[PDB]
RNA sequence: UAUAUAUAUAAAUUGAUUAAAAAUAAAAUC
RNA sequence: CUAGAGUCUAGUAGUAUGAAUACAAUUAUUUAUAAUAUAUAUAUAAAUAAUAAAUGAAAAUGAAAGUAUUCCACCUGAAGAGUACGUUAGCAAUAAUGAAACUCAAAACAAUAGACGGUUACAG
RNA sequence: AAUUAUUAUAUUACAGGCGUUACAUUGUUAAUGAUCC
RNA sequence: AUAUGAAUUAAUGCGAAGUUGAA
């Protein structure tokens, strides 16, 4: 397929089927398709680019004209018909996984196929092309999901900082309520919004080297006694899991957590069911797209004639 | 005009920019050569060349000036019979027996096709370059490369001053006085326009009035660098007033007023169709 | 209403010469289109010699005086097919199911968006100037368009009677 | 008329000014900055209103 | 069971002096 | 141009807004009949002129260049070319039929504004 | 004697120039500046 | 007859800056 190049350039800012911080920018400063001011070859051309860029940014542009339905299905308002252009895609797998949330992009959710961590009716699935059937059931691997919906693991360098950091930080909150304890907790309950053993209960902690607990780190593990992180290393409570272990969800996943209506997920397995292909409905499409009808419709203009 | 139309040919035919740092006059390509004989004294750039002549029709334009070249001819009879009556002899809203009429001129001189001047040239081009050729210099000093005098010679006492096109190239005012030597004096208080001075004088320093031709060529490299931020300038001048549209037209608020919102979107368009045709 | 509901598109924006004795002047003509997509539209025209902002600017008010309501069916296709000859263009227009993408010339493209014709497939014989096409255009779908409301009471007959039969 | 446009945000930003020469800077990583704030010792970016998820049944879009 | 950590210094490739960018592209990490 | 006749006859040869049918609003003139008592500013027809609608790229057409039907002939960018070759007739002259390669992005029509003409007059 | 002045005498910056507009900008209907002796 | 070559020979196409007539 298309080799990834220079997906969430912000000169370019075509959105991507993607949770990536970068992706959420381009989202974010794009407002809408400008399609003013341009002949109609030029209209064509732009809504090809931006629709292309999100729906099968792999896809090889003479496969994606070999897959493309010209002939679409739809079951007051107005129904959104040509946004129903993409909707061919949905169902094969990648697509279905990252709709799913089972992984952060549809290359990451090919990845997952590839790598023999999905199955499709409880055959191992390794080809991302495979098309699912309604009511087909798929599920991941959920150690490879909990990956994909959360932060990055750091290094034990990394994460030795950070709490160098955090026992810098701490001791110098402990200090200043030593000083200062009375007005310390009334203004700490003004941000919640007295007893002088409560600084008394407070128990500094030791710096810690970067040089000796290089390379050590169950030294380090009971080297930390944080009251929030006690006895492991930030991030790494078991270093051995794929992903920040004290589980926390990835940074930058409110915008895209988009619930689709084609399928039925069960977060706690990992598994999903294929209810239909995506039907447009009055006022309603299941298409989950970034773009509006009219650059859809300017898409599927350009792909009916093949760019004519 | 004339002098804009001469001063064209001399660098299209020259081209004074293929040949820098070539002082003198050696003949140039255009098996083909050609030097210039007069009134030129440098095959380099003309230093009174502006490029359009409606610029001299400006306001800024009032005091620029050109290599025109006067003389004096005696009437003859129709001519005195002809330029009679009110229609032609009168101010149109003392009569003379002679006109003196205005002109530009250029003269090219052709090398004879042969072994020899073709090597002849390229010999002179290779190994004697005449060197830079400082401001009050008299180039090779022989009537191809002196000095000619542009403007009539301005004499006082003791002392003549004259503006020159300079082998160098730049316009220059060379004084002579009585002081620097008699016989000199004597020769330049009888010195004209349209003649070549050929000899030192005690201050040869450049002629900076009306130099703006310098300044002008200044401005329109000016504008052709900055001509690239005005696009780039406008693009950004009509989003933000179509971005501010959108916003107050998407929220609808419509502080602007019809008919200037509708103004804005003339602006819009043609804008648009302008820079259309500016590509052709 | 006119500024927030109205889409104004520019559909010829040209330079027409009056060479007159002492030189050529160049005038800016321009056409444009204005519809609510909302079943109303129309077309206006502007002559400017100075700039082509007051032409487009005239165009703009023109199109707004001329604006017109257009027969729909169902508010995305037109009624039939309409075949009429404008000027030397020949304009055959097909109603077309809904889904169906606005498969027809680009001017036409340009009028149905503005107009709000969903649908519709049509080809352009004879000539081709998009001045004429846009013209005969918009007169072939008023004046060549009757509704089947209408078509039905000057039949005298009920919409039920003179809708079509279901054949397969 | 199409141009190569480079995907400036639409709305207002605080663009550069004069920089120091070895800056090596574009105003759209400015504009990325500014939407993200400031980064805090732990990679994180807390002074966004996306950061973190919604915990209320009210889904932050 | 705290948490918008803040300060300094040092550097900072190509182009350019800001809506002129190359460029999240590299490296690095999981 | 050819033969026979005493200049004539007999010739060879074949150049230099298609036809029909059905229908189609007025006005004004005439034109030819048919009446009724010069008057009915008489009706029915055809010819002429300006229209309406309609057609057309327009000029313009406007009972046809309109609405329809039927039959035939003809056209497929400019130039090469109505040329070459062959055939057909002709003593011959000529006529008919009639290409091809090469070259080009032209070429043409109606109308608009202009400057041009010994183009016209007319004025100031 | 030191200083300050004034007054001479030297002292050189210079003064001087009906030199420049192919030397400009003001001002007006000469001045400043730039340059030149 | 279908082809292939031919001294000798007919016409025409192009282009270079021009030359000559006044159709
Ligand atoms: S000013 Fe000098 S170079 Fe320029 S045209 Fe006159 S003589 Fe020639
Ligand atoms: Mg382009
Ligand atoms: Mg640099």
């Amino acid at each position: 397929p298309r080799k990834a190049n220079l997906l969430k350039s912000l000169a370019r800012g075509r959105v991507r089927t993607s949770f990536n911080k970068y992706n959420l920018f381009n989202l974010y400063k794009k407002g809408g398709v400008d399609l003013k001011s341009k002949s109609l070859y030029q209209q064509k051309w732009t809504a090809k680019q931006e629709t292309r860029a999100y729906h099968g940014e792999h896809l090889t542009e003479k496969r994606w004209q070999t897959v493309f339905k010209p002939k679409l299905d739809s079951v007051i308002k107005e129904t959104p018909f040509l946004l129903q252009t993409f909707a061919v895609l949905e169902k094969r797998l990648d697509f279905a996984l990252f709709r799913a949330m089972f992984a952060s992009s549809v290359r990451q959710a090919r990845q997952f196929i590839l790598h023999g961590n999905v199955r499709v009716n409880g055959v191992k699935i390794k080809h991302p092309s495979y098309t699912l059937k309604p009511g087909d059931m798929f599920s991941v691997k959920p150690d490879k999901v909990l990956e994909a919906l959360g932060a990055k693991k750091p290094s034990f360098q990394e994460a030795l900082k950070i709490d160098k950091t955090q026992i810098v930080l701490w001791n110098k909150y402990v200090k200043e309520a030593k000083t200062e304890p009375k007005e310390v907790w009334e203004k700490k309950l003004e941000n919640f919004e007295f007893d002088p053993k409560w600084a008394k209960n407070l128990k500094y902690h030791d710096p810690i080297k970067l040089s000796e607990l290089e390379g050590d780190e169950p030294k380090a593990r009971k080297l930390i006694n944080l009251p929030w992180q006690k006895n492991y290393v930030y991030g790494r409570q078991d270093p051995k899991k794929p992903f920040f272990t004290p589980w926390k969800p990835r940074p930058f996943l409110s915008p895209f957590a988009i619930l689709p209506h084609h399928l039925e997920i069960s977060f706690k397995t990992c598994h999903a069911v294929y209810l239909r292909d995506p039907v447009a409905r009055p006022g309603q499409s299941e298409v989950i797209s970034p773009f509006d009808v009219p650059v859809h419709e300017r898409a599927y203009m350009y792909y009916l004639r093949n760019g004519k | 005009m004339g002098f804009e139309i001469i001063a064209r040919a001399r660098q299209i035919t020259l081209r004074p920019e293929n040949f820098p740092d070539e002082f003198g006059k050696i003949p140039r390509p255009w098996n083909y050569f050609l030097k210039v004989i007069a009134p030129c004294p440098h095959q380099r750039k003309c230093p009174l060349q502006v490029g359009n002549p409606n610029f001299y029709t400006h306001k800024e334009g009032k005091d620029l000036k050109f290599c025109n070249f006067q003389k004096s001819i005696k009437r003859p009879k129709f001519s005195i019979e002809l330029k009679k009556g009110k229609l032609l002899a009168t101010s149109w809203d003392n009569g003379r027996d002679y006109e003196i009429l205005n002109y530009s001129y250029l003269i090219f001189e052709r090398s004879h096709k042969d072994e020899n001047t073709l090597k002849e040239i390229k010999k002179l081009r290779n190994e004697n370059v005449n060197g830079k050729y400082d401001i009050g210099s008299l180039g090779d000093d022989t009537q191809n490369s002196w000095p000619r005098i542009i403007n009539d010679p301005v004499k006082r006492k003791g002392h003549v001053m004259m503006d020159l096109c300079a082998p160098s190239g730049e316009l220059e005012k060379w004084t002579v006085s009585r002081s620097f030597s008699k016989q000199i004096y004597h020769d330049a208080r009888k010195s004209k326009k349209g003649d070549l001075w050929a000899s030192a004088a005690k201050t040869q320093i450049k002629g900076l009035g009306d130099l703006n031709v310098k300044k002008f060529h200044k401005l329109e490299k000016e504008r052709i660098k900055q001509l690239k931020k005005e696009e780039r300038q406008k693009a950004r001048k009509a989003m933000e007033s179509y971005n501010e549209l959108e916003d107050s037209l998407q929220f609808d608020d419509h502080q602007f007023s019809n008919f200037e919102v509708m103004k804005k979107l003339s602006t819009f368009h043609g804008n648009d169709f302008l820079q259309h045709v500016n590509r052709k | 209403y006119i500024t927030r509901k109205l889409t104004m598109k520019p559909l010829v924006m040209k330079r027409v010469s009056n060479q007159t004795g002492k030189g050529k002047i160049a005038s800016f003509y321009a056409l444009v289109v204005v519809g609510d997509k909302n079943g109303m539209v129309g077309l206006g025209e502007g002559k400017s010699r100075e700039e082509m902002s007051k032409a487009i600017f005239k165009a703009h008010w023109d199109a707004v005086r001329n604006l017109k309501e257009i027969p729909r069916y169902e508010n995305r296709t037109i009624y039939g097919d309409i075949d009429f000859r404008y000027h030397g263009v020949k304009l055959h227009l097909r109603s077309a199911k809904p889904g169906f993408g606005l498969r027809v010339n680009h001017v036409i493209f340009e009028i149905c968006e503005c107009a709000g014709i969903k649908d519709l497939s049509g080809k352009v014989y004879k000539s081709r100037n998009d001045m004429n096409i846009a013209k005969g255009t918009i007169e072939a779908f008023t004046k060549a368009q009757k509704t089947l409301d209408e078509v039905a009471l000057g039949r005298g007959k009920k919409l039920v009677d003179v809708r079509k039969v279901y054949y397969s | 008329f199409s141009r190569r446009r480079i995907a400036y945000p639409f709305y207002p930003f605080k663009k550069l000014g004069r920089q120091h020469p070895k800056k090596h800077d574009t105003n759209l990583k400015t504009a990325m900055r500014q939407f993200l704030g400031p980064k805090n010792y732990k990679g994180e970016y807390v002074m966004n209103k996306y950061f973190t998820v919604p915990t209320n049944h009210v889904p932050n879009y």
